[PDB]
């Protein structure tokens, strides 16, 4: 509900999982020199899953779905022939999927 | 070939448009409509409790 | 059986069949209610389960491209293909305990 | 949801039965030198149920019920007489039923 954006870095990952809902907890540390950041405020952290050197990102538009779910680019063949050839969709950035 | 697809395409613009014409009676459709299927796994949900 | 022996048996007639399905074989379960009710598990669990597993259950609407469309919820393929698959579901007891 | 697998010894049967579920609690210990098994997550263990040294297995449309429930089978006898024997089906592996 706010643009108040912090850098922080990466602490400690659980080992344990957690019985009742089957994740893990992870603890970053946030540098908080305004005051800003209030304990016990709902936050979403946005954690880096890994980096590919090798991924193909296509703007959302050029992705049509279809109704089984099976998403498709289409691509220009010989001839300049449009051809519709299944993809598998991966991660969304901004308004480009990952192919 | 999807037939769930081709049959949500079929119920979606080709059946309304049929049952309205004069004449028929009944459109008897020898497929399922779409409808959102959840395939739950049992042992899934006791091992969450 | 008698009728369509002596008919099927009568050159009169070049077939003769039962317009409908043969008896098949049925699964019952026999519920042990009292065991059942000593381990918390109410009979309406046990119906719901069973109902929503193998029979599917339509629980609500969905508005799919403007049309309202049922939502079904059923046990995956892979865990309702044998009879065991029957026997390996569990239903909560009083306690929120899983009984198989 | 993953494709790890792990073998493990079985340790403990437990000779009391839960009261509030009806069911016995048995310990098995597996390996973890990587560290990928975590405390806490919930994991399917295939355990053998014994082994049968003259496991029969027919193919399901082959095997017949009566009114009483009662399986059969037939067989092709001398002379090439069909036969009507008697059978008590176990347990099912796939289509075919065990005797």
């Amino acid at each position: 509900g706010t643009d108040i954006e912090r850098k922080g870095t990466l602490l400690f990952t659980d080992i344990s999982v957690d019985r009742s809902t089957g994740q893990i907890a992870l603890r970053g540390q946030f540098d908080n020199p305004e005051g800003v950041l209030l304990p016990g405020m709902y936050v979403r952290v946005r954690t880096p899953q890994g980096l590919n050197q090798n991924a193909i990102l296509v703007p959302q538009r050029a992705v049509q779905r279809s109704a089984d779910g099976q998403a498709s680019v289409m691509l220009l063949g010989e001839g300049d022939t449009v051809e519709v050839r299944q993809v598998t969709t991966g991660a969304m950035q901004g308004s480009r999927w990952q192919i | 070939a999807n037939t769930t697809a081709l049959a949500d395409y079929a119920v979606r613009n080709v059946n309304n448009e049929i049952r309205r014409l004069p004449g028929v009676g009944k459109l008897q459709f020898f497929d399922s409509e779409a409808a959102m299927r959840v395939w739950i796994d049992p042992q899934k949900l006791v091992g969450y409790g | 059986d008698e009728v369509l022996g002596k008919v099927n048996g009568n050159p009169k007639f070049l077939y003769a069949m039962m317009e409908g399905l043969a008896e098949a074989p049925q699964l019952r379960l026999v519920i042990d209610r009292e065991q059942a009710r000593t381990l918390g598990v109410s009979f309406e669990a046990i119906s719901s389960a069973l109902s929503t597993a193998f029979g599917s259950s339509v629980i609500n609407d969905f508005a799919n491209a403007g049309r309202q469309q049922r939502v079904v919820v059923q046990a995956e393929q892979a865990e309702r293909m044998t009879p065991e698959s029957v026997l390996r579901l569990h239903v909560p007891n009083d306690s929120g305990s899983l009984v198989p």
